[PDB]
């Protein structure tokens, strides 16, 4: 039950790593949308 | 480990929602400035003559 126990804390942090490197990569590109989405605002203007 | 994978699949998922969206609207502003240019090169002959 230790052995296997261990095992599974171990994946744990493994785990928490990635969800931790999923939130960074959403967060980031969130803001490239919004970045996009301000310049989109612009150039409409602009081909008007 | 099974809440942890829950919250990495959700944000997974966004994720590639929000990539698509990003080409989608990469696409639609870059016919627009294409139509925008070509008005503009249109006008600017139009002053030649």
């Amino acid at each position: 039950k230790k052995n296997r126990i261990a095992i599974l804390s171990q994946e744990l942090l493994a785990k928490k790593q990635r969800l931790n490197a999923a939130q960074k990569k959403y967060q980031a590109h969130q803001v490239k949308l919004k970045n996009e989405e301000i310049m989109a605002k612009q150039y409409e203007n602009d081909r008007s | 480990m099974n809440l942890i994978e829950t919250n990495i699949m959700k944000l997974h998922t966004e994720t590639k929602k929000l990539w698509e969206d990003l080409v989608h609207q990469k696409s639609e502003h870059t016919t627009i400035e294409k139509t925008a240019t070509n008005l503009n090169k249109q006008a600017n002959q139009i002053s030649i003559e």
